[PDB]
RNA sequence: UGACGGCUCUAAUCUAUUAGU
DNA sequence: ACTAATAGATTAGAGCCGT
């Protein structure tokens, strides 16, 4: 029998009122045809024999409508049949609909007025509706909420299918086998900075700690010929590593502090024998190119120096070594900005301005794309690039980031 | 090769107990989970303000349209999604003059400027209160942009704070907002341009006022019953510091309520962002009283989180008075360390709800993605997740990781998919920006309401 | 302060170690 | 005991732009 509510309207534009109606009066146990919830015959079949109203959703544009037209001529046909002259119900929605453009087949009837409120359009629509005994349901939210779904809340369906996500952790490839103790507190002149080595080392206690050997340290740090290379502690790092190594010399936890300290100062060492441009920021360090060093200042067909109006935007990394979870280079990407590509803008806040303005422009893979190409730079060999710590002891970075896989991804 | 887990998204209770993931499409397509009658409205401000007040009122009753209609969901109008009624026509209207804002301007004290300003609309406020009959459900201060820049002991702290002993829900509304097309950079166009975004504006200030009337637009319901989720939250006061806390707790009836437990937790130290035993003793049994006091029985678990990690007396002292049978569960949750995901192929970031666990006591959570149920991503840039350290007690590490999920779900202020950091947090960081605003109080309310 | 988010700039604490008071 | 330095750590804030 006919028991199902048809409503017409505009194809592309009419969705939002429609969607919305339709929705509202399935849950409340009426019987909806739309053709967004839900081909011309099949249009016709419902309104010639499933339709029991014609709800037309009017505007300026559901009047222009050929093919709305078609429908409520065929209503208009329907509605004879039926001996109902509450047939087609006129929605009418749009704000400038002024009862003076309405098409001839409608213009006779009263409209439902939905310009000033939605809210109480629908409840007159359902005042019309029980006024004329249309039969209804029971809104029950189960098979209703399969329609429901099936409209929004099967949208949110995930797509359960595999990607692969690059990441910004570059992982330590290899550290030195055995952690080395040396003591130079009878020969450190007083007032000498321990940073001002040529290889990183750190003076805990009364010792200095470094990955380099004795001898390594000999112009840097005189006497040390004479220094008996047998007045040093020796320790296996990947026992610390394992947190394994816990004398009351020196805990695990201040072992590793110290190998980050030793990592960071090397990465920062590396970096002036790399030749890039360092910048300082507020807690950490960031390197970028000087324009020109790169061959038409960009690498691996991605531009890292470019311009934006009369500055010169550079992208820039600081590198943070870290041992948990596991020993990576945590690696963050930031933009400079120089005039000329010469100099760096002595203004914190015209920087920061500039960045906030540039970074509309990129995107993911912008960002990502950068990000490894100026990486990539870094590599020595095919496959990684080392990090200096001793005459003959060397770290090795990865010089691409970690791969983290996900199982689950959107439509993209 | 490192493997992500994925925690889905949790649903949110609505109107008639159905559930759905996105309140802007839950509750225009559901309804609030209560609905109030109507809500009366209450204005301090110019007859500019009040001009703009009206005309945004009576724009909101129709449905509004955003440029990009599929991406954010468009507004229907504030009785079609809410249920109850909003006119423009019921203002209790207090008039404010501009002159006495300038000669309250001139002042050479900016401490007192500001506090007069705070002083002319509360007292205002209080006024009409005491002596209209009409009641007032919320005050909606439409400010002019002169109090907003001249200004600057905040406006919106102390405001909200000194009306806090009489109980007076109030939105502060910048006559920039409402009126944004008439507020031009002298370049022709808007300061700020609302017209790709208007109607999710309207869900924002709508769902707020709906907030701030009685009704609760919706509720939560994936999350563990017999659990207090109890969020601490600390703020500096120049050498004190000053702690809040904000739980959520399901009851008897299964409906979780959200309340803040707050009571003055003043510490002075060198060693900062650390309670001394007593006040975490009396902040423990402050939380475990409401609880009681709503359900009966005690917890089951007190999930103590925060945005710091706990040293050891405190933690003892929690355990003393905690009674037996319950279970404490510290995690700290921070946001520094950048873990950037680039996918491989694509433009579009990591889908928000994916998790990296490094190990059975820590992990990393995507709070901020690409939700395909707006097809809008949270994050403009790459969204840095959050990590969820158990930093005392037993957990299961995914367990947690949902619990947060779900937790970053509940934010009234804004009716967004979904907030980065969990809401008891959040909103334990407002009141501690409020309660910290003024004079001390002998029992701040405990209802949000009041302070968002 | 309708909001959210990224970022930038400061600042302190904690811990270790040495120096000094 | 207390100050200074070198760190990394852990937390605050202030703010400034984007949408
Ligand atoms: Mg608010």
């Amino acid at each position: 029998a006919r028991n199902k509510i048809f409503i017409s309207h505009a194809a592309p534009d009419d969705n939002d009122f429609t969607k919305w109606l339709a929705l509202k009066l399935i849950a409340l146990g009426y019987e909806v045809w739309c053709d967004v919830l839900f081909f011309w015959k099949v249009i016709d079949k419902e309104i010639r024999e499933g339709a029991i109203k014609f709800l037309l959703a009017t505007s300026e544009i559901a009047i222009k409508r050929d093919g709305v037209l078609k429908e409520i001529a065929v209503a208009e046909k329907v509605k004879k049949q039926l001996k109902d002259d509450n047939f087609i119900i006129p929605l009418i929605i749009d704000e400038n609909l002024s009862y003076d453009d309405l098409p001839p087949e409608i213009i006779r009837l009263n409209a439902v007025d939905f310009k000033k409120s939605w809210a109480v359009g629908l409840q007159d629509l359902l005042k019309a509706l029980d006024d004329q005994k249309v039969e209804k349901n029971s809104p029950d939210p189960d098979k209703s909420n399969a329609l429901y779904q099936q409209i929004f809340l099967h949208n949110k369906g995930i797509i359960e299918r595999e990607e692969i996500y690059d990441s910004n952790w570059f992982s330590i490839l290899s550290f030195p086998k055995e952690l080395r103790f040396h003591d130079y507190e009878k020969l450190m002149p007083k007032g000498f900075d321990v940073r001002e080595l040529t290889y990183p080392a750190v003076r805990y206690k009364n010792y200095l700690c470094t990955f380099a050997w004795e001898y390594d340290f000999m112009h840097q740090l005189p006497k040390t010929e004479t220094y008996n290379s047998s007045q040093t502690i020796r320790i296996p790092t990947e026992e610390i590593l394992s947190g394994k190594y816990d004398s009351p010399f020196i805990g695990n936890f201040e072992c590793q502090r110290l190998i980050v300290q030793l990592l960071n100062k090397a990465f920062e060492l590396r970096m002036k024998e790399k030749g890039v441009r360092e910048y300082p920021m507020s807690n950490k360090m960031g390197y970028w190119f000087e324009k020109g060093k790169l061959e038409k200042d960009k690498f691996n067909k991605v531009l890292l120096v470019g311009k934006q109006k009369d500055k010169h935007w550079h992208f820039g990394i600081s590198a943070a070594g870290k041992l948990y979870p596991f020993p990576v280079l945590m690696i963050s990407s930031h933009i400079f900005f120089t005039k000329d590509g010469k100099e760096l803008i002595e203004s914190k806040k015209i920087q920061h301005a500039a960045r906030r303005r540039q970074g509309k422009n990129w995107w993911n893979d912008d960002w990502r794309n950068k990000l490894l190409a100026f990486v990539k730079y870094l590599s020595d060999d095919e496959n990684s690039f080392y990090l200096e710590v001793g005459s003959e002891e060397k770290i090795y970075i990865s010089n691409e980031p970690v791969q983290f896989v996900g199982k689950v991804s959107y439509n993209m | 090769m490192k493997e992500l887990i994925y925690i889905h998204e949790p649903n949110i209770l609505f109107a008639n107990g159905q559930k759905c993931a996105d309140p802007r499409d839950g509750l225009a397509l559901f309804g609030p989970f209560t609905k109030i009658y109507g809500i009366k409205s209450g204005v301090v401000g110019t007859q500019y303000g009040l001009s703009i007040f009206k005309n945004y009122i009576n724009h909101i009753q129709k449905p509004i349209y955003n440029a990009n209609n599929i991406t954010r969901p468009m507004f229907p109008g504030f009785e079609a999604v809410f249920g109850c009624k909003w006119d423009a026509d019921n203002v209790v209207f207090k008039e404010v003059t501009k002159e006495e804002i300038e000669k309250i301007l001139y002042t050479e004290s900016n401490h007192k400027r500001t506090y007069d300003l705070v002083s002319l609309f509360i007292n205002k406020i209080i006024t009409a209160n005491k002596n209209e009959d009409e009641k007032v459900d919320v005050w909606f201060l439409v400010i002019p942009d002169e109090i907003y820049q001249y200004c600057r002991a905040q406006f919106h702290d102390q405001l909200k704070a000194r009306l806090l002993e009489h109980t007076i829900p109030t939105q502060i509304l910048r006559e920039s907002t409402l009126a944004w097309r008439d507020f031009k950079n002298k370049f022709g166009a808007p300061k700020r341009d609302f017209s790709k975004i208007e109607g999710h504006l309207a869900w924002t200030i709508s769902t707020a006022a709906f907030y701030k009337a009685g009704g609760k637009p919706w509720k939560l319901s994936d999350i563990r019953s017999g659990v207090c989720y109890l969020g601490l939250v600390y703020k500096q006061i120049e050498p004190k510091n000053a702690c809040c806390a904000a739980q959520m707790f399901l009851d008897n009836g299964d409906g979780t309520v959200f309340k803040g437990e707050v009571g003055p937790w003043y510490n002075q130290e060198k060693h900062e962002f650390h309670l001394n035993p007593k006040e975490a003793k009396a902040l423990l049994t402050q939380a475990l009283n409401s609880y009681k006091e709503q359900n009966g029985v005690f917890p089951k678990e007190i999930f103590i989180h925060a945005k710091t990690k706990f040293n050891g007396q405190e933690w003892n002292a929690f355990q003393e008075v905690t009674p037996e049978g319950t279970n404490l569960v510290g995690v700290t949750i921070t946001k520094t360390k950048p873990l950037k995901l680039f996918k491989s192929e694509g433009n579009y970031p990591i889908m928000r709800g994916n998790a990296f666990i490094v190990n059975e006591r820590s992990a990393f959570l995507w709070t901020v993605g690409y939700v395909p149920k707006t097809e809008s991503t949270l994050s403009m840039e790459v969204p840095n997740p959050i990590f969820i350290e158990i930093n005392k007690g037993e957990a299961d590490i995914e367990q947690v990781l949902k619990d947060v999920l779900a937790l970053t779900k509940l934010n009234y202020n804004a009716c967004i998919y979904a907030d980065g950091v969990p809401v008891t947090l959040r909103f334990a960081d407002k009141i501690g920006e409020i309660l910290t605003a003024s004079t001390e109080l002998k029992a701040p309310p405990l209802a949000f309401k009041y302070y968002i």
